[PDB]
């Protein structure tokens, strides 16, 4: 009865680490995708130059 | 009229404009109108003003009417709506628009009082509940939260705490009224829809309202009902009368708010969600008070809900509100489950303020149980089925938390004295499971007067109206005390003698099944 | 009026009060002079004494809390939260005045067993009552023990000997 | 001479750009507009430069009903606040308007609240124990007079009420201006303490007041957070550095100062960081600790609060800010559930000062073994918590219920929690602290059970509980007796 | 009276951007293209507008040899769907077109698919009962008309038998037809379930049929499978409005509904928020869910079968519907391996109408 | 060095800013050559170059005991040894808190001087036999 409390636990940590931990993932991909696009952002400029 | 310019593109729910040749300036969290159909007119707020006069916005109606070419009018005017004792016992949309069944615009976003108009509470708030009234007091302006996993208590409440406080508003002045407001973000149509017919049923609708966005309701408008029901909440909290509200709930705003910051690729943060979700709660709860005389000493109470999941407080969200709340009530899955209802835990529960508004009737005894509740949770954790004892702290304990199985709001004065017997040893005589029908053969039923037994003088249960004598001298005093022993003695010898013999007699199947149908009858009545 | 209140902030407040007492004695209905205290607070002007007193006198001569009914309105409650508003909210106490009002209008309820309750909480704080109301209360509760009104008549129907969910009345 | 204007350029949220024709100021000034279009009032310092002719800037006040062509004004200077005695029993805003409703505060100067910190030849550290009369405070983690204090705990630990425990002790015992910071915390906390300063004199506004409060609250948008506490050192440092004069500087809390900021650089453009807070989140921080030090004309003994989301140490403001305190004092939430309160881990705490050449040596050879016994009871958790207590050599048990009493010990009443526990609060001297361990580390009080240590000050006061217990057990035996006799 | 025409400008996978150069439609609209261009017909619904003239669409069928700038037709509304009494006993794409052979479908009219969930008028907040005719569930688990229910089942535990058994008993029971709603069906389970309702008899080819069947398979996209619960749902609505009965919607498991519009999303180019499901998990799913409730008309209920991945209550899928269900019809195989048929363990199981203020008190 | 995390998070700092991609754990990703260009210039020269030298100390601060993070990998990928510091054994009493069987070196005899290699030689063998008994409670 003490083991089953520690087993759940661990399954609550280990399911919602592993939670936190794929959606870091999309963060460190979602923010390099986001910071080329955002620096690579093109604009045509149409403005008075001379 | 304006035409300041015209929808450019749409992601869902938000949208962008681009202006219009004869450019011209729009301020910043306006209303907008946009030109759906000849007639049918949208709604949208402002989030950013760029450079080229491009224009983000959110919609809030009629998303699926909207197209590109359509026009775009400004009013020039903040998110207000109407607000009013006229608006008293409606079913609205956020934006005004009542919904259908079988002048004075105040503003949405609005900042909160500051330290000077604001007051540590003085007065109470009956929930209706033994629990809470007893050892969570919460009082007009403590914005206290309502935890637990998902169907467990939480919904109920809230609906409790204001069918409790119908009772006693047809009675006392208007001022010292209770009105309420239920904000429902997320929840089922037809669970809304129930919550009307009820509080119909019991005629409290003319004192309350409601605020309807449902999941098939758009994500930025469930963002906005909150403030909607505050602002609501505002008009009377300035005009000096006080108010109750309520979100069911909180966590499903953050999701429609996290579509929005998501659909404009703000970058996100813990737990997906953006980073500004704090001051999406802090701007509404903080709008939360018991105001100063200053400014009326008006008041506005906040009961939110917030989904748990698998009883874990360490969320983000869940934390994010209890930085905030000046309370905290933690519901269990686990006492749910096991028969208990309300699934209250006393542990991770806490009034932080309220107990400076307590009624001395209701708190001269809070601390006896207080007391009484912490020896319990140690005698009962100690032995873990090591070695039973029959001592009165473990007998009053069992006693007690049946008391507190609750189906709907209980009267202050049904509320003390059945406690009071508890914490004096009376009922420890009784077995466990007749301790409900005993309370219910004690408020509503009077066995001294039915077997005649009129030593009393004025001390009865019949009335009701004595709960403001209880309510001003408290329980303790020297004329009160005498009667109230007496009464009791009384009625426990009566129970005792009369009917719990006769239960403990009974061998026939049928009788016993016969016996719990009125023990879970009374289970509910009461 | 030399002496001069403060908040417990420590602002000054304005004891100007007699108009809205004036405002409280025309008033017909009860709960408008609960109004007129909401429209009192607003302005700076917290009750005094004198002003609870009035909305006491006004509940015992007004003939209702409206100008339409109310279910289960009771002129009791009302005059006692009010009391309760007066010791433990606002820090002001009642007066002799204050619960011979209340003695008044459990006399004209023709409750009586609540009266003796307001007789010994006067006299517990060093109140002397007035037997002119005391004696009438008496007299009604002679008369209720007479015509067997002295409790509700369903308290003293026996009980069922059997246990059922119906014939309990749940 | 005239003051340069400017138009506005866009508008996201807090975040504004501006474009000023002739040149741009520094960055940091700040930029009022009028209360005619807006409504109110309204400054906007600059943190950035986009390109030249522009400016991006951040808003403190709400920037409702904001249009994209309205005038902006110069100040030419930074955010500038008065500071002096008239600065004491007052309330503050970010921008030192008052908003107590008092009268016009009588200031002579006004400094700015962005300023380079001290340099290295100033900086004195000096050792002085700081006696809070609070136990573990005093035996595990001492503080340090003229350094940095942090209390970190998650929500509903209990930190804001040892802050309120430590005015009552300390501000109040301290003979020294106090300034109390909120940033991003309830508005209702700044009120009970605005009230209960006012009822013990502290603020006594028609004498002398010995304290200042200054409040940017979670109502307040992200601007004013982000700035509130540079408005409080100021109001610090000036009596740092003219009156020369020991301060104490309570804050509560700065991680919302960081929210505010990760709020802030996500509208900037500014990419962030691994979680969501900005890349500048160590800078940030730092310009922030660095102005809190010791120097010669005076000293400030900080007392800071942290939040910690979800009850997580590796979130990197609090990991960050670990490195800039002399004391730590790490709460938990398993702890406050055991009871206990203060809920303080001591393992995970820690300080400077804790040194034999600081304080005395008793104290920090008793200390060194608390640690060390509370280390060997939490390796047997994990055991006693799978077998039980009867599965124990004779010397783990006798350990565990040594250790049991003394984290028991640990726990006492304050004052501020009458309300709360309901008992009279206690003010543990030091030496009566070192004694009492002292005793218990030597087994000098084995026999005595282990709830005579549970929410007490003092062993005398434990072992008139242990009196109590016996009296009423011995009384529950009589009264078994006479009920069974009877019976 | 004219049709409108646009052209492609753009083709990443099944998403596409279709030009105008009027008025654009609006959204969850269909264009439809023909067959001869692509070799076969072509269905794309519109959600994402992207300009004045641009229409970002997803694509129900497969892409294959689609060329640029196309002529692409506007239907004039959304996606139009069958209904009537020659639905019952068929089976049926998202579009409409049946995929049983079994010659064409005499209909009537064809209703479009995203109809608004009810008003707060149309619902009835009096909860009713399901009187379901299995006593393990019309006892422990009453099925709450207008309600979402739950069922956890894997093999070998009859979880064919009792659908079957529901369709049959509301049949007769209640005056009821119903609807099955293969979201992400294996495609053999199609097959194996078409079988046994003909060896059942609640498809009687040659007689009256019970139950409509809507297949969106996994080879389809899933820009299909996010709107085969609509079609199904309006199926199951025209039998709620204009014949005014009860009736029952079963499904497969919502994770794979979701799992569609998490891909969905995620094509588009939103970014996902959580574990990887899309930022409008709960609306996209309460849209579903909202139009299924009792009426003054008539009622809807809805079975749904749930995939719990890796046994993860806390998973947003899961617990966001979870949120919206009233009750849960477990199932064990440790019972039907003890001979019980239906294997059902009520211990476990839970409903949301066990309140004598609903229902009668002796039931309780 | 003091703390080679600070060192990194100034780089991150920097990079984001400049509109840099970011990696894992929000670095750039080339911070294994910034530790790499710093260490691998500690050395001990050829006599040819004076035979001097100069040895690296760097402090690498960590969080609940873990090597598993970014920066701490890629340092301990480049440097020689490494002195694990565990705050059990620091919170245990003994201090300086070093854990031995964590901690390593990756030259060995041929640093130390003639005396202290037989000892040392001794001493390893000790412990490999302690660390396996030491377990035990001691009861002979
Ligand atoms: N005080 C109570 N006593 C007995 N039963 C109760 C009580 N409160 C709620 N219940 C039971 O709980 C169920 C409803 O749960 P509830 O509505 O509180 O969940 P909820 O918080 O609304 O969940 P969600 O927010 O996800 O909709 C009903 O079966 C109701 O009978
Ligand atoms: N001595 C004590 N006795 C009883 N309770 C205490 C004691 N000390 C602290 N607590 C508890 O601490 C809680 C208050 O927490 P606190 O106000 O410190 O959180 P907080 O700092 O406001 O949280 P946040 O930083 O998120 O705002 C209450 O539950 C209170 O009962
Ligand atoms: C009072 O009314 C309550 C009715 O509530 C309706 C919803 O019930 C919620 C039940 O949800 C669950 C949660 C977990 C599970 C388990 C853990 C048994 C599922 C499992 C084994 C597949 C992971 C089953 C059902
Ligand atoms: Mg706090």
């Amino acid at each position: 009865g003490n083991i089953t409390g520690l087993m759940q636990l661990a399954d609550y940590t280990y399911n919602k680490t592993r939670k936190e931990l794929i959606t870091a993932e999309l963060l460190e991909i979602i923010g390099t995708m986001t910071a080329m696009h955002a620096g690579k952002k093109v604009g045509l400029k149409k403005t008075e130059f001379w | 009229k304006q035409k300041i310019g015209f929808v450019h593109g749409i992601d869902g729910t938000i949208a962008t404009i681009a202006p219009a040749a004869s450019k011209v300036t729009v301020p910043y969290n306006t209303v907008l109108e946009i030109a759906v159909s000849a007639t049918n007119i949208a709604n949208a707020l402002v989030f950013n003003l760029e450079k080229d006069g491009s224009i983000g916005v959110i919609l809030l109606d009629n998303i699926s009417e909207v197209r590109s070419g359509q026009d775009v009018y400004a009013t020039g005017s903040l998110l207000k709506i109407p607000v009013g004792f006229h608006m008293l016992g409606k079913i609205i949309n956020p934006l005004g628009k009542e919904i259908p069944t079988g002048t004075k615009l105040g503003l949405v976003e609005e900042m909160a009082p500051n330290i000077v108009s604001r007051q540590p509470v003085n007065y109470n708030l009956l929930t209706g509940y033994k629990v809470i009234d007893t050892l969570i007091p919460v009082g007009r302006g403590q914005r206290e939260l309502i935890l637990g996993d998902r169907q467990t208590g939480k919904t109920s409440i809230a609906l409790s705490t204001i069918l409790n406080q119908t009772k006693v508003n047809n009675e006392i002045l208007s001022k010292n009224n209770v009105l309420s407001v239920y904000v429902s973000i997320g929840q089922r149509c037809s669970n809304v829809a129930r919550i009307h017919r009820l509080l119909t049923e019991y005629d409290a609708m003319k004192y309350c309202t409601i605020v309807a966005a449902t999941a098939a309701d758009p994500a930025g408008l469930q963002y906005l009902a909150p403030y909607a029901g505050t602002t609501l909440g505002e008009e009377f909290r300035n005009s000096g009368r006080h108010i109750l509200l309520v979100y069911d709930d909180l966590s499903k705003q953050a999701v429609s708010y996290r579509q929005i910051s998501l659909l404009l690729r703000r970058p996100p943060g813990r737990e997906a969600y953006p980073g500004d979700v704090f001051y999406l709660h802090s701007r509404l709860l903080e709008r939360s008070a018991m105001m100063s005389p200053q400014k009326g000493s008006g008041s506005l109470t906040s009961l939110p809900i917030v989904e748990t999941l698998s009883n874990d407080v360490t969320a983000y969200i869940v934390t994010n509100v209890i930085s905030i709340t000046d309370g905290q009530i933690y519901l269990d899955a686990k006492l749910f489950t096991g028969g208990q209802r309300p699934a209250v835990n006393i542990g991770l529960s806490v009034s932080r303020v309220g107990s400076s508004a307590q009624n001395k009737a209701m708190k001269k005894v809070g601390g006896a149980l207080k007391m009484l509740m912490g020896e319990y949770r140690k005698m009962a954790g100690e032995q873990t089925s090591g070695s039973q004892n029959v001592s009165p702290v473990m007998i009053r304990g069992a006693r007690c938390l049946q008391l507190f199985n609750q189906k709907g709001p209980s009267y202050f004065m049904d509320a003390i004295v059945a406690l009071y017997a508890v914490t004096n040893g009376y009922m420890d005589d009784v077995k466990l499971q007749y301790s409900k029908f005993y309370e219910f053969l004690l408020l509503n039923k009077d066995l001294p007067v039915l077997y005649g037994q009129v030593n009393n003088k004025y001390f009865y249960m019949y009335n009701k109206n004595l709960n403001y004598f209880i309510r001003y001298f408290g329980l303790n005093h020297e004329i009160l005390e005498p009667e109230l022993k007496k009464y009791i003695e009384i009625h426990t010898n009566l129970f005792l003698d009369n009917y719990q013999s006769r239960m403990n007699e009974l061998k026939s199947d049928e009788d016993l099944v016969q016996l719990k149908n009125l023990l879970y009858a009374c289970k509910r009545t009461v | 009026a030399g002496g001069k209140r403060y908040d417990l902030f420590g602002y000054e407040v304005s004891v100007a009060t007699g108009p809205f007492i004036e405002e409280i004695k025309k008033a017909q209905f009860y709960d408008d002079a609960g109004e007129v205290i909401v429209k009192m607070n607003l302005a700076n002007t917290p009750p005094d004494l004198q002003t609870y007193n009035a909305v006491l006198e006004r509940i015992l001569n007004c003939k209702s809390k409206r100008s339409q009914p109310v279910k289960g309105e009771n002129k009791f409650a009302a005059m006692m939260d009010i009391l309760e508003e007066m010791d433990a909210r606002s820090g002001i106490k009642p007066n002799a005045e204050s619960w011979g009002y209340v003695l008044k209008e459990l006399v004209q309820a023709g409750d009586f067993r609540l009266g003796w309750v307001c007789i010994a909480g006067m006299k517990s704080l060093g109140i002397t009552p007035d037997q002119a109301l005391v004696d009438a209360n008496e007299a009604n509760a002679a008369k209720a023990k007479a015509a067997g009104t002295d409790f509700p008549a369903y308290l003293k129907k026996a009980a069922p000997e059997s246990f059922d969910t119906k014939a309990w009345g749940i | 001479d005239v003051k340069q204007v400017g138009y506005v350029q866009q508008i996201i949220g807090a975040v504004v750009d501006v474009t000023f024709t002739d040149s741009v100021p520094p960055v940091l000034t700040a930029l009022t507009v009028d209360a005619k279009e807006t409504g109110t009032l309204l400054t906007m310092e600059i943190v950035q430069h986009l390109d030249t002719k522009t400016a991006r800037c951040i808003c403190m006040s709400s920037t409702d009903m904001l249009r994209l062509r309205t005038p902006v004004v110069n100040t030419g200077s930074q955010i500038t606040v008065p500071v002096g005695e008239a600065t004491l029993g007052r309330i503050f805003n970010v921008m030192g308007d008052a908003i107590d409703q008092r009268g016009p505060v009588k200031n002579k100067v006004r400094w700015p609240i962005h300023r380079k910190a001290p340099t290295l030849a100033e900086q004195s550290g000096k050792d002085e124990v700081l006696v809070t009369g609070i136990k573990v405070i005093d035996l595990i983690l001492p503080y340090c007079k003229g350094g940095k204090i942090g209390l970190f705990g998650g929500a509903g630990v209990g930190k804001t009420v040892i802050i309120m425990e430590l005015i009552n002790n300390v501000a109040k015992g301290h003979g020294g201006y106090s300034v109390f910071a909120g940033v991003g915390e309830r508005t209702r906390e700044g009120t009970d303490l605005y009230l209960e300063m006012m009822g013990s004199k502290v603020i006594d506004l028609q004498g002398d007041s010995k304290c200042v409060l200054v409040y940017g609250q979670m109502n307040e948008p992200p601007g004013a957070r982000a700035r509130v506490a540079q408005t409080a050192l100021t109001m610090a440092e000036y009596f740092r550095d003219e009156a020369g004069q020991d301060v104490l500087l309570f804050v509560d809390n700065v991680f919302r100062f960081t929210q505010a900021n990760s709020e802030v650089s996500a509208l900037l453009g500014r990419i962030p960081a691994a979680v969501g807070y900005q890349p500048t989140l160590a800078e940030d921080l730092g310009m922030l600790q660095e102005r809190i030090t010791s120097t010669v004309k005076g000293s400030i003994t900080s007392v800071q609060a942290v939040y910690v989301p979800a009850d997580d140490i590796t979130d990197p403001a609090p990991a960050t800010t670990f490195s800039h305190l002399d004391a730590t004092t790490v709460l938990s939430r398993s702890v406050a559930e055991a009871g206990i309160y203060p809920a303080v881990e001591p393992l995970e705490c820690a300080s400077r000062i804790m040194d034999p050449d600081a304080i005395d040596v008793n104290h920090y050879n008793v200390a060194m073994d608390i640690v060390e016994m509370l280390t060997k009871y939490k390796e047997l958790q994990d055991i006693i918590a799978v077998l039980g207590i009867d599965e124990l050599s004779e010397e783990d048990k006798l350990i565990v219920d040594r250790a049991r009493k003394v984290a028991k010990f640990m726990s006492q009443p304050f004052a501020v929690a009458e309300v709360f526990t309901g008992m009279k609060g206690y003010y543990v001297q030091l030496e009566d602290c070192v004694s009492d361990f002292g005793s218990l580390l030597m087994g000098q009080c084995d026999n005595i059970p282990e709830m005579a240590f549970y929410m007490v000050g003092g062993l005398d006061s434990v072992k008139e509980k242990a009196a109590k217990m016996a009296a009423e057990a011995a009384a529950m035996r009589e009264r078994a007796r006479k009920a069974a006799e009877a019976k």
